[PDB]
């Protein structure tokens, strides 16, 4: 959404991957499948759990009995009353609703970014090796085998080859 | 040779809203808004809250004939009333400063109804039996509040009365009287044989003078005559006189009590229960982590914030595809 990514350039998800949130399809002479990337579907867990718990830790409220009674002579206070009930009420209820949405648009940008990073990583690593396709895709010009897959996964490439 | 990179999907039908799209599809999310109640009028802390069954607040403390069996406790975290209590002031009048009574009582540490004034020793210059009437009817016959004695003329005398208790609790006593208002000038000389008289109750800090007001209101409960029911909280230590001429619905038993502030009274017809919860609504409790509810307005403990909204759902996972 904000990113380009997700919704983007890589218009699509994989029902097939199942491991994590973002993860790569090598397509080589070993076999195909999915795999999830280990070290950036961790992070965004805990960070999002964090995202969760702060959300929900933050409300420690205090021991009050809402609701009073008021006799037929004092219809004042128990409008009174029911002004501060009323006024907690809106503010409450649209404050939580926006920050539902506000947070919402954050946190999708936020897994749009992982992509999106995930994708730049590869790319400032295999410059001439290969090229983009634009579907978030590259294609090797030089042999890679499965422990050639990963070199790029483990972010140890090198680059002695043509 | 291909090695390319995307993201998740699954068969969720999660929806989630945003600032700048509707009807989102996810693949995973949570709901930040309680709405789900155990139906269950479950206990606060650990204590249970006091049910008063068919009888309120007032024909409680009184003493009314009928709220005779609910009252075995010694604390409670708040106070249940069912819509369907009306078993009170079973004879007509005002009960001074209810609301606040009731706002007191509404949670209370320890509470101990003793006899504050036996019927037998200390009213010797009055008629302490025939004090009933048509209005608290107890299966038939006519009968009066139990923690309350009314006090009529012995044999044609009323002399002045003057009884005074001193609090050796350690805690406050509610001590609760009442003042009655005959209807006819006949009913007064009838029942406290002199015409003109008065009560008197003062502590420390309490005093006041009361004056029989003799008239006739419209009937209410075949009562045409009035009761006026007042109490006061007094501190350990301290001392209560009351002195009266007649009049005088003197106090039979009184509560050692010690409060804790800030609770309140539910009514509600929802079942009483033996569960614990940290948040009490007179629909049910609510067992939850969650930061807002929508399912009551009124709360008590320490509860989610109310919100008028329907769904809160929070977006976890990314998009749908
Ligand atoms: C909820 O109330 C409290 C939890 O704080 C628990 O209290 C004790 O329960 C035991 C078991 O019967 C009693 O022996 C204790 O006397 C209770 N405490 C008090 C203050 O009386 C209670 O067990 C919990 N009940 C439920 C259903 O969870
Ligand atoms: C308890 O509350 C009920 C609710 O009114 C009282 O019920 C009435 O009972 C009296 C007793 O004879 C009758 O005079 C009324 O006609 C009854 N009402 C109905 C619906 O029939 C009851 O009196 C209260 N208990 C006492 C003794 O105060
Ligand atoms: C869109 O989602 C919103 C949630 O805010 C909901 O109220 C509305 O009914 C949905 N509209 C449609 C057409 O699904
Ligand atoms: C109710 O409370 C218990 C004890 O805290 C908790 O373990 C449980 O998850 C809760 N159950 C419900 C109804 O969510």
């Amino acid at each position: 959404g904000l990113f380009g990514a997700i919704a983007g350039f890589i218009e699509g998800g994989w029902t097939g991957m199942v491991d994590g949130w973002y993860g790569y399809h090598h397509q080589n002479e070993q076999g195909s499948g999915y795999a999830a990337d280990l070290k950036s579907t961790q992070n965004a867990i805990d960070e999002i759990t964090n995202k969760v718990n702060s959300v929900i830790e933050k409300m420690n409220t205090q021991f009050t009995a809402v609701g009073k009674e008021f006799n037929h002579l004092e219809k004042r206070i128990e409008n009174l009353n029911k002004k501060v009930d009323d006024g907690f009420l809106d503010i409450w209820t649209y404050n939580a609703e926006l920050l539902v949405l506000l947070e919402n648009e954050r946190t999708l940008d936020y897994h749009d970014s992982n992509v999106k990073n995930l994708y730049e990583k590869v790319r400032s690593q295999l410059k001439n090796n290969a090229k983009e396709i634009g579907n978030g895709c590259f294609e090797f010009y030089h042999k890679c085998d499965n422990t050639c897959m990963e070199s790029v996964k483990n972010g140890t490439y090198d680059y002695p080859k043509y | 040779d291909t090695l390319c990179i995307g993201y998740h999907a699954n068969n969720s039908t999660d929806t989630v809203d945003t600032v700048l799209e509707k009807n989102v599809t996810v693949t995973h999310s949570v709901n930040l808004l309680e709405d789900k109640h155990n139906g269950k009028l479950c206990k606060l802390r650990g204590v249970a809250p006091l049910h008063l069954g068919k009888c309120n607040i007032a024909g409680w403390i009184l003493g009314n004939p009928e709220c005779e069996s609910l009252s075995t406790a010694s604390s409670w975290s708040y106070i249940v009333e069912t819509p369907s209590s009306d078993n009170g002031t079973c004879y007509p009048g005002d009960f001074i400063d209810y609301e606040e009574l009731r706002e007191q009582l509404s949670s209370v540490s320890s509470f101990e109804r003793f006899e504050i004034f036996p019927k037998t020793s200390s009213w010797p210059n009055h008629d302490s039996n025939k004090g009933v009437t048509a209005a608290c009817p107890h299966a038939g016959a006519k009968s009066f509040y139990k923690n309350l004695i009314w006090l009529v003329k012995k044999g044609n005398s009323y002399p002045k009365l003057s009884k005074s208790y001193i609090n050796d609790k350690g805690k406050e006593v509610l001590v609760l009287w009442g003042i009655h208002h005959p209807s006819t000038s006949a009913d007064q000389q009838s029942l406290y044989q002199n015409a003109d008289t008065y009560v008197f109750v003062g502590s420390s800090r309490y005093s006041k003078k009361f004056k029989p007001e003799i008239a006739i209101r419209p009937k209410v409960r075949d009562q045409e005559g009035r009761m006026n029911y007042y109490w006061t909280l007094v501190e350990p230590g301290d001392k209560i006189t009351f002195e009266a001429t007649g009049n005088l619905v003197v106090p039979r038993y009184a509560f050692a009590m010690e409060r804790n502030a800030g609770s309140g009274i539910i009514i509600s017809d929802t079942p009483v229960h033996d569960c614990n919860t940290t948040c009490q609504t007179p629909k049910g409790a609510i067992n939850t982590s969650l930061p807002f509810q929508n399912i009551h307005p009124i709360t008590i403990g320490k509860c989610p914030k109310y919100v008028k909204s329907t769904k809160l759902r929070l977006a976890t996972g990314l998009r749908n595809i």
